[PDB]
């Protein structure tokens, strides 16, 4: 990773699962979330490019 | 207000504050408010209007994309989305054109598939060059 | 006689159809409220609004219905 | 004589009206606000209160019909 113009740092991080180690988003929790019709797809989909963005990345 | 974060793999297209939107969505165009509906979408064709503080828009072509308005930070991503004056009316027209020829030069289903998702572009771009001169 | 009975019968038929009209309608329409009101929360004085504008509406038959059925009850 | 028993029958059937136009119109009420409390707990005090303030309406003209069956039923008897 690429942390200064003359320093770089390797690391390793885990993509899936999609860590719950991460924050649940509690200043948000009263808006707890509606599905729009078809969420397999949805979530599915939405998290190709979420591991298709974080490698190439 | 609400805070509005619109990307694409080739870059941030708007980030910041905004008062209202109305956006694309994937059964018909949505209306956004400050605790508005905590929910997630894909998108079809079209485009979003930005309504920022003092009651200025602008016009963001948002050609394929997926949405989430949950949290007080809401977020649109784009397969592909153009900045409203980087594309031109005369652009759309011109999409208009591929489109009704392809039409004329698809005749089978599978090219159809293609043929009406070049429509479907240039369509959504007819549409955001018309209400960019608001 | 005969006569008085009929006339609390008919009331009946009336001021009765009346509450399945205004009832009905209002779980129908209200209900599509409550979720525009969950849906749109800010927005419920605005959506409640228009829920009086549609609900005179709604209940301006059933009392007629109501007004009637007071006067074959009561005025005659 | 004749009148009393039609007249039990009137508010029989005035109030068995009412009790189907005001129970179908309060459980469809109600399973739209318990759906919309499925979909957020934190609005159960904000839709509860406008659940009375529609709820409110729907009883309104089913009290005027149990209201005339009573009277029928043990004033005018």
């Amino acid at each position: 990773k690429f942390i200064n113009t003359m320093s770089q740092v390797p690391t390793i991080s885990q993509l899936l699962p999609l860590p719950a180690s991460d924050d649940d988003d509690l200043k948000h929790k009263s808006w707890d979330y509606l599905y729009e019709p078809d969420p397999k797809a949805l979530l599915d989909t939405l998290l190709r490019r979420y591991v298709e963005s974080q490698v190439y990345q | 207000t609400y805070h509005l974060d619109v990307v694409s793999a080739e870059q941030q297209m708007f980030s910041g504050l905004v008062e209202k939107i109305q956006v694309t969505g994937s059964e018909g165009e949505l209306g956004i408010y400050p605790g508005h509906a905590p929910l997630l979408t894909a998108i079809k064709p079209g485009m979003i209007r930005i309504v920022k503080q003092h009651g200025h828009e602008e016009f963001i072509y948002l050609s394929g994309g997926i949405l989430e308005v949950q949290p007080g930070n809401v977020t649109v991503l784009a397969d592909t989305a153009i900045r409203g004056q980087d594309l031109d009316e005369a652009r759309a027209m011109e999409a208009k054109r591929k489109a009704e020829e392809h039409i004329s030069s698809s005749h089978g289903d599978v090219d159809y598939a293609q043929a009406s998702a070049e429509l479907a572009k240039a369509i959504a771009q007819l549409r955001v060059i018309e209400l960019t001169k608001k | 006689n005969l006569n008085m009975d009929l006339l609390y019968m008919a009331a009946a038929v009336m001021m009765g159809l009346a509450a399945i009209g205004a009832a009905i309608g209002i779980g129908i329409l209200g209900g599509k409220f409550l979720e525009g009101a969950a849906r749109q929360p800010d927005l419920i004085p605005l959506l409640r609004t228009q829920f009086f504008i549609v609900m005179g509406l709604v209940d301006a038959i059933p009392m007629i219905a109501v007004g009637l059925g007071l006067y074959v009850m009561f005025a005659v």
